[PDB]
């Protein structure tokens, strides 16, 4: 079957950069999207960015270009997201989802993950 | 690119086949015909034009050709 | 008032007899018109909507090969068919591959060999076309109150729209009376052979006879959810690699081709229905019924003083922000001009005659002065105001600044252009007939050559015109060569 | 633009609530609308994989379409265990990223 | 493809500009001088052609400029 | 019959016929008797009859 393990929630401090690993076996991982979609206890999500594994950049929501980055390897078959700057904004849940490259469906998220937890305090 | 300067005519050719031939050969071609069917007003100009400029039949079919060609594909 | 200095919008004056004045409204422009005593009014073209649109030959702009088939035939054994051949979704070609005892066939030679795959399609870019019965125009007219709100200001005004069957219309004033709007659709812009292109967010206007012309897969456009593709072959492309076997592409998505396609496309905001700028269309003024609004009024007596200092705009006209003093009776505010040390009344007030309304609120008084030195009285008392203003320009260059303009308005507008400020008169017609089978000759002539190929042909000609002795012959063809070169410098805009 | 969608409550008998996205001219009325529920605290599941197509939620309960600049979604038959925040989020093609909804506190009795 | 064929002197005059008036006014040129750069070799054979049957001064420029244009836009 | 003495309104939009022909269709919303349609035609910028 497909899934996305996205490894185990972590917690840490401001001023560091943070990881969230994501990774989706079962089926051919160049075609389709990973997503990215952050949600926060008692608010709505909202999405953030493309990859393309094959061959895709960082196409951020407005908000959060210069906020995040996004990597992958083909080889694995898994897409990093990492956070460069936490500030005491980002309180929340990082998903993922699988998406499709037609018009229509580029919001077409089919599958997703546990969702990785990471929220900042001293 | 902007699609206006393919990658033609270099050289570097091998036997095997181009990444499309059956078409290039005939894009640019086709689209000066249909322009020419399309607009047929340019072609009187470019009659007088090679008439009237000095006349010796191998000139005046040489500038006809020419300018009844350059127009369509450079507009 | 709602047109200053906006869009070089220019004054045509004058009326005649019976007083209609003909009027070309270019969009993205406006006119104003003085008189000899009805007031002066601006008149802005603006949201000529269409709706109802019909929706025929969407195209396809993006293609997904999911299913791919082949088949293979021993040669000299005929052409081997695939059963995956007769559905109305698959496109494929026959190409030609040579067989051997390592490939199955007994007999040595060049075997048929054919690739057949489904053409799913993504991302299509449906064509409207616009029908003459529902089409709506929309001009506002604007009176010269003189409205301390009124400079430049796109929402007052009275709407007075119009629509291709409905020709005539009459635009109630408050208090001022009716004005004849007997404004002709059909001519101008022609939406019969014009069709509304929408792909994304964003919409155009493209010839009709171009857009069959351009190569693409196109539908029947009855949105059914499984439209059969007309011309499957062009989008996807097939490569026979050296000899052996044969394999299919998508070629990607054609949407930076199709932008990059529709150069000389203007741009048409829908966002309900269609709201089609960058119009144009001529109109009739009939102007009997505009009362001066100011007969029965007094120049009053009382001071005055202005709010923000003296300004002018592009053309020579300047703007005087006026405010009255204790006096309630609501006046008609007099006006001269004065010259330096002596007493000559020449500057033409722009405006029709201004009337402070109410005490409180001011008055915005513009008018036109002369060139040179200029002074400026409002009222009749000896202390009333004194503006002393010093305008640049100089009558030559206005009158080359006018030329400038009617060849630009010409350059755009062709045939209809001498209908413009057109007061009922044999000479514009006859103007009017030869420049008509003059524009119908050149257009028919230059059609679809662009700009490049206009300068180029122009200077080529001026030369051909420049080296002959044929002296009727070198001046027609030095004139059009001139008029070739002005044309392709002022066109693409 | 942006879209935004109001939380209402319903009953558990079954009745008809239609969960309204509003969008503008840029965002939904051109594109496909896409319709999500989510039981709280976990990840959301996806409802509508296209404008009125379900993969396998719950057939023939859920089902909606879109109308010009609207998007709606229709519920028939809801009980306790539909407890779920209702998204929908369309693609929005000026921006070139896809509008997620602030959400809806669908609570049935 | 579709990329070619603009419909630049489609007729068809408005007030305000087009959809892209100001890289289009360019874009040929452009594609002519870039291409000249690359590859100055056509130039020898244009003048060769041109002085070879160019009978006057005006035919033979107007024969190189046609030659210049024609062939990197045919490209 | 009289000639009319009331409006008129198109249901219909004109039309050509290829042969330099116009086919107006009007509605006479006017409740009087029938009556012959007025008709004249206004060239540009003239009030002759052509
Ligand atoms: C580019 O434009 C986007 C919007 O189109 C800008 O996003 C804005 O980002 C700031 C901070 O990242 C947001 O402020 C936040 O607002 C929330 C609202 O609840 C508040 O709780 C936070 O404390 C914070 O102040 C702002 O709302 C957001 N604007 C939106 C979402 O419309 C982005 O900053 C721009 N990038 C630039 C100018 O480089
Ligand atoms: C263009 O014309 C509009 C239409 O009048 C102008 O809007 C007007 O704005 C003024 C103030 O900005 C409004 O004045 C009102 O005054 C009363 C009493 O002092 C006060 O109670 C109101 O709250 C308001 O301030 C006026 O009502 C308003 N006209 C309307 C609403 O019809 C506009 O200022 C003009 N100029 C531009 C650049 O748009
Ligand atoms: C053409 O390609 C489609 C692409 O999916 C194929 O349909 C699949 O067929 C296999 C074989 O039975 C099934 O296991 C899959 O579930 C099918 N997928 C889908 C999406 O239907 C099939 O090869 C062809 N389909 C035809 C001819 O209708």
């Amino acid at each position: 079957q497909v899934q996305l393990v996205q490894s185990g929630a972590e917690v840490k401090k401001p001023g560091a950069p943070v990881k969230v690993s994501c990774e989706a076996s079962g089926y051919t991982f160049t075609d389709y999207f990973i997503h990215w979609v952050r949600q926060a206890p008692g608010q709505g999500l909202e999405w953030m960015g493309w990859i393309n594994p094959i061959s895709g950049g960082t196409n951020y929501h407005p908000r959060f270009h210069g906020g995040v980055t996004m990597t992958r390897d083909t080889s694995m078959k898994v897409a990093y997201m990492e956070l460069k700057r936490l500030t005491s904004d980002d309180t929340a849940v990082y998903f993922c989802a699988r998406g499709r490259d037609f018009r229509g469906g580029y919001s077409q998220l089919d599958y997703w993950g546990q969702g990785t937890l990471v929220t900042v305090s001293s | 690119s902007v699609a206006l300067a393919p990658h033609v005519g270099m050289g570097l050719d091998t036997r095997t086949q181009t990444w499309m031939s059956a078409e290039g050969a005939w894009r640019q071609v086709e689209k000066v015909e249909t322009w020419a069917l399309r607009h047929p007003g340019f072609t009187i100009l470019a009659l007088f034009l090679a008439h009237y400029i000095g006349t010796s039949l191998t000139q005046k079919v040489v500038i006809f050709i020419l300018l009844m060609l350059v127009t369509p594909s450079m507009t | 008032m709602r047109c200053v200095g906006v869009g070089n919008r220019d004054f045509v004056e004058g009326l005649s007899g019976a007083t209609w004045v003909d009027v070309v409204l270019e969009h993205g422009g406006c006119v104003t018109t003085m008189a000899k005593n009805k007031p002066t009014l601006d008149i802005e073209l603006q949201k000529t909507e269409a709706t109802q649109l019909a929706t025929l030959r969407k195209l396809c702009i993006e293609g997904k090969i999911t299913n791919i088939t082949t088949d293979s035939r021993c040669p000299t054994q005929g052409e081997a068919v695939l059963p995956e051949e007769q559905d109305q979704n698959y496109v494929c070609k026959h190409t030609y591959v040579d067989r051997g005892w390592g490939n199955g066939c007994g007999l040595f030679g060049k075997g048929s060999l054919v690739t057949c795959a489904k053409f799913q399609c993504l991302e299509p870019i449906e064509g409207k076309v616009v029908q003459y019965e529902n089409l709506k125009y929309t001009v506002i007219i604007t009176v010269h109150t003189g409205d301390q709100h009124q400079v430049g200001n796109e929402t007052q005004g009275v709407t007075a729209e119009i629509t291709p069957q409905a020709s005539t219309t009459e635009a109630i004033l408050p208090e001022y009376g009716t004005l004849g709007l007997e404004c002709s659709p059909r001519t101008g812009l022609d939406f019969n052979e014009m069709i509304l292109l929408t792909m994304k967010n964003k919409a155009w206007m493209v010839h009709r006879q171009w857009f069959f012309d351009l190569p693409l897969p196109w539908a029947s456009g009855a949105t059914t959810e499984t439209p059969t593709w007309n011309r499957k072959e062009l989008l996807v492309t097939f490569k026979n690699a050296h000899a052996k076997k044969q394999e299919v592409v998508v070629l990607g998505s054609q949407e930076g081709a199709m932008h990059t396609a529709l150069t000389g496309a203007t741009e048409i905001q829908n966002s309900g229905g269609t709201s089609i700028f960058a119009g144009h269309l001529k109109c009739r003024l009939k102007m009997d019924k505009l009362e001066l609004k100011g007969m029965s009024y007094a120049m009053c007596t009382n001071t005055f003083v202005l709010k923000k200092e003296v300004s002018e705009t592009q053309h020579g006209t300047i703007l005087i922000k006026v405010e009255y003093k204790g006096e309630d009776a609501p006046c008609k505010i007099p006006f001269s001009t004065e010259d330096g040390q002596g007493k000559a009344h020449n500057g033409r007030l722009i405006t029709a005659n201004p009337v402070v309304t109410k005490k409180e609120e001011p008055v915005n008084i513009e008018a036109e002065p002369p060139f040179g030195e200029s002074n400026i009285v409002i009222g009749i008392g000896d202390n009333a105001l004194k503006i002393n203003w010093y305008k640049k320009g100089s009558s030559i260059g206005k009158m080359f600044e006018a030329t400038a303009r009617g060849a630009r308005r010409m350059a755009i507008l062709g045939d209809t252009a001498w209908d413009f400020g057109s007061v009922g008169g044999v000479l514009n017609s006859l103007g009017k007939m030869v420049h008509q089978i003059f524009g119908s000759a050149y257009t028919a002539l230059f059609s679809g050559v662009s700009w490049v190929m206009k300068i180029g042909i122009g200077v080529l000609l001026t030369w051909i015109g420049l080296n002959s002795k044929n002296t009727s012959m070198s001046f027609s063809c030095i004139a059009i060569g001139i008029i070739t070169l002005y044309l392709g410098a002022v066109v693409q805009a | 633009s942006v879209l935004t969608q109001p939380p209402s409550a319903s009953g558990t008998p079954g009745q008809r609530v239609t969960i309204s996205c509003s969008g503008g001219s840029s965002n939904i009325a051109i594109n496909t609308v896409n319709w999500y529920q989510q039981v709280p605290g976990t990840a959301p599941k996806l409802l509508m994989y296209s404008n009125n197509q379900r993969p396998s939620g719950v057939p023939d309960r859920f089902s909606g379409s879109k109308s010009g600049t609207s998007a709606s979604l229709a519920i028939s038959g809801l009980q306790s265990e539909d407890e779920a925040d209702y998204y929908c989020a369309t693609w929005d093609d000026s921006l070139k990223d896809v509008l997620f909804g602030g959400g809806t506190k669908l609570t049935v009795l």
